[PDB]
């Protein structure tokens, strides 16, 4: 007769990302394969949909469905060059030759991921300057950012909006990429590097009271902006243009300096990051940096249990009754709620344990789910088995995107828009339960591409990418000295569901036990064809690996079935408005 | 032509305490009141009550039966044994300094501390070079008893030193916790610091790294937080940590100031300076 509890170990699906994690120098790169190659402005692009998520409600429809892609075509960006963007796109896995965007698709299909863009660009101005004024009540979801501001046969157009960010550019401060080095190597940001006197202080002026507080002034060399010169934030050409103005590459800078500014400067969203930061509520786990859902680290056959001992806890958790004599006889309108469930979630069980014989785990669970979260309104707020993307709880610090980190290897992310907000009826973001149920529904053909178009699938990010993060490097890089300026840590997996199934093949040979010790017995500075890495758990040390990884292989072998309808999606209905007449004979039409 | 009775009644010539001979006034008020009797002048109301400042009534006639007499047998001016005094004693006055001139050096002194003769002696230039700064200012403290006003004066300048010192104390606090550990972008751990009365918005990680920057760019004067909301951005570690990017050099260096404290009242065992030299 004695309960137990224990909320940080059954948290809401979201244990908290830390960072220590990988605190052992532990970094490499035998996944050299022709689909892996280096996007130095993945990170940006990544965080500037992260942004556009977190913060749907102040955006535009279209663009919360943007794709990876749509940023890469947009702003002519292209993975591979470790510099900036690559000249082009390897045609096929085997060609040697490079092509530009004009070539591989159509224009309009090119022009219509640069108005994304441009709205994306006007967008987050207006965001953060002309709303600036605002005077709510109850709630604001009026005023945002037309498609037709973007459209409209003005110059001032963009020219208004940057007149104001050219006035505070300098105190809000320029980003790295833009800010006027100091070459000199004479001075350094980090110390001081300019003396006031020559001669400091000796004879004391108050022999009563030596101290010398101030020995002499020293003045500094801070983050200042680049000369007009070269000044991409006072492009002449981008008033009258667009955000196409700038080069590439420095297009990803704007966006995501803009996406920081507003951040920091927007009225809006600013109060807004406090409403979320400012819960009256605090996640149990404490608040840590970085938080991702339970599943994206645990897995799914590993978070079932998770629930299973969760129920036999809570089970406990009311036959320890040491005196329920006060409330089983005494009726009273308050108490008795759950005492009157204490009874019928008991002759559940045993109408199921005593009514099955052996029949299934399955019915064990797929029927309960509902009638055990009456249960834990009370001892437990929060189970692993609760939608995390749909708690302001967890909301900002979480990372969507994330799909789980392998020790000694780092995290892995994958850009999908629109995770929580309204028609959530296809996204993947959802709690381990309805996800899994979903992803089991294309595997087994049951919903097509079809049903997409039908409950807001455009809705989505159509296209998508599978990134890998070199944490490992990053967080060692970034706890000696910040010479981070250069470096890469984002890296491209795949680009299509085709790719990634190649991916999936690909992480077979990382997810094996060593067992070949012998030798291959077949008979008859630095060059590698394509890729011969096999080798990985050489110690048993990497043998937490082999499991995250394998992990892995199972989330990427369902959010395969589902990705690869997106595609067909947005290759047959590209966002065209269902209707409602038309709506339906799309279905009796029978497309075969 | 026209009388216009040209007659310098008394005249002072002592402002505020700038730091001159106290006895002068005696001395002046001699030629004070023979610059009205070689220019004939009456002793009348304007006089007396603005020598004694009193309305008395039977003996305040006699104030004004001695004022008259007092300039009636007013002899010569200073003898020419008194009159070598004038200069000495004048010349010993820094009676050189505009009243607006000395409330800035009572003023600099604070937000520079005491003995930063340099510091104060630049942020003016008024009446010349440096050695007038520094010889007021020895003059200042050294014969400071002689005060005017010390109420709003010597706390003014005081209380700036206290503030001045616990920055500088908590900048050398800093400097020996980070000595104390090998890796303290992982390791570093608040004794006291840790808090719980209000919500820990910020990251226990986030927290570590905003003071691995204060120690990187020190705690001067002016400028310091809008470095670590740079430094901040920089880093691609907090890429995704919205909250931590929107952080302004003033809702930043809030936090920046309570981790401080709460370091002060950590290290403030060993901050006994030893002064035996």
């Amino acid at each position: 007769v004695e309960p137990a509890l224990i909320p940080s170990n059954w948290t809401s699906v979201i244990p908290l990302l830390t960072s220590d994690f990988k605190n052992q120098y532990s970094v490499i790169s035998r996944l050299k394969n022709p689909n892996m190659k280096p996007v130095p402005y993945a990170g940006d692009i990544i965080k500037l949909m992260a942004f556009i998520n977190k913060f749907s409600s102040f955006f535009h429809s279209d663009l919360q469905n943007l794709s990876f892609q749509d940023f890469e075509v947009g702003l002519d960006l292209y993975p591979g060059d470790p510099n900036g963007s690559a000249a082009g796109i390897v045609k096929g896995p085997e060609d040697t030759s490079l092509l530009l965007y004009p070539d591989f698709m159509a224009i309009k299909d090119i022009v219509y991921c640069q108005d994304k863009m441009n709205l994306l660009f006007l967008s987050l101005l207006d965001l953060t300057f002309t709303e600036n004024f605002d005077g709510k009540s109850a709630k604001k979801k009026g005023p945002l950012t037309t498609w037709e501001n973007l459209k409209s046969s003005s110059k001032k157009v963009f020219s208004n909006p940057l007149y104001r960010l050219r006035l505070v550019a300098r105190e809000w401060g320029y980003p790295r990429e833009w800010r006027q080095q100091l070459p000199s190597d004479q001075d350094i940001s980090k110390p001081k590097t300019a003396l006031f006197e020559q001669d400091e202080q000796t004879p004391v002026v108050d022999p009563s009271h030596p101290e010398i507080l101030t020995p002499n002034i020293y003045t500094w060399n801070a983050n200042e902006p680049l000369p007009l010169e070269s000044n991409p934030l006072y492009n002449r050409e981008m008033d009258k243009n667009g955000i196409l103005a700038l080069k590439p590459m420095d297009r990803v800078v704007l966006l995501r300096a803009l996406t920081d500014w507003c951040a920091s400067h927007s009225s809006a969203i600013h109060d807004e990051i406090y409403k979320l930061t400012h819960g009256k509520k605090d996640p149990v786990f404490g608040i840590q940096t970085q938080q991702v859902p339970r599943y994206t680290i645990e897995g799914v056959d590993n978070t079932i249990n998770q629930f299973k001992k969760l129920c036999s806890l809570i089970q406990s958790r009311y036959e320890i009754r040491s005196k329920k004599k006060h409330f089983v006889k005494q009726l009273k309108e308050g108490k008795k709620p759950d005492l009157s469930r204490k009874l019928e979630i008991l002759k559940e069980i045993k109408a199921e344990l005593k009514n099955a014989v052996k029949s299934e785990k399955d019915e064990l669970l797929f029927s309960l789910y509902d009638k055990w979260v009456p249960l834990f309104e009370g001892e437990l707020p929060d189970q692993p088995l609760a939608n995390p993307f749909s708690e302001r709880l967890y909301k900002l610090r979480l990372q969507e995107f994330f799909l789980g980190r392998v020790p000694h290897i780092g995290d892995f992310y994958m850009p999908r828009l629109h995770s929580y907000g309204d028609s959530l009826e296809m996204s993947t973001f959802t709690d381990l339960r309805n996800l899994q149920a979903l992803l089991s529904k294309f595997k087994n053909n049951e919903y097509n591409a079809f049903t997409l178009f039908e409950n807001d699938g455009q809705s989505m990010s159509a296209q998508f990418k599978l990134f890998y993060h070199d944490t490992p490097s990053l967080a060692h890089d970034v706890a000696r000295g910040r010479n981070t300026s250069g470096k890469v840590y984002w890296y491209e997996l795949c680009h299509d569901s085709a790719t990634l199934l190649e991916f999936l093949e690909f992480l077979d040979y990382k997810i094996v036990k060593p067992q070949d010790e012998k030798k291959e017995g077949n008979e008859k500075t630095d060059n590698k064809p394509s890729i011969n890495t096999n080798p990985l758990p050489k110690d048993a040390k990497y043998n937490t690996a082999r499991k995250k990884l394998q992990i892995l292989k199972e989330f990427l072998s369902d959010y395969y079935f589902i990705l690869r309808q997106f595609e067909q999606m947005k290759v047959q209905f590209a966002d065209m408005k269902p209707g409602k007449r038309q709506l339906r004979r799309i279905q009796r039409q029978t497309v075969n | 032509s026209t009388p216009s009775h040209p007659r310098m009644p008394k005249p002072h010539v002592f402002h505020s305490h700038q730091l001159q001979p106290p006895q002068l006034q005696v001395l002046y008020e001699k030629e004070r009141m023979w610059t009205a009797k070689k220019t004939g002048y009456v002793p009348t109301m304007d006089d007396v009550k603005a020598a004694y400042g009193k309305i008395s009534d039977q003996e305040e006639q006699k104030e004004k039966l001695e004022l008259l007499k007092l300039s009636v047998n007013n002899s010569q001016p200073l003898t020419e044994e008194e009159e070598k005094m004038k200069a000495d004693w004048e010349s010993e006055g820094f009676t050189n300094w505009n009243k607006l001139e000395f409330r800035k050096f009572i003023t600099v002194s604070g937000k520079y501390g005491r003995n930063s003769i340099q510091a104060i002696a630049r942020e003016l230039a008024p009446g010349k070079t440096l050695e007038e700064v520094r010889a007021y200012a020895k003059a200042f403290w050294s014969n400071i008893e002689r005060i005017e006003d010390y109420e709003k004066y010597l706390k003014i300048i005081e209380n700036e030193e206290e503030k001045i010192k616990r920055v500088k104390m908590q900048q050398e606090a800093l400097r020996r916790k980070l000595s104390e550990y090998k890796n303290p972008f992982f390791d570093l751990k608040l004794k006291h610091p840790p808090s719980s009365n209000n919500k820990r918005t910020y990251s226990e990680e986030e927290d570590r790294f905003i003071l691995l920057m204060l120690f990187k760019y020190g705690l001067d004067r002016d400028d310091v937080y809008e470095l670590v909301r740079d430094e901040i951005r920089d880093c691609p570690l907090f890429e995704l940590d919205f909250y931590f990017r929107s952080r302004t050099p003033v809702e930043l260096a809030r936090r920046g100031n309570t981790l401080l404290q709460c370091l002060e009242k950590e290290f403030n065992a060993g901050i006994v300076l030893d002064d035996a030299t």
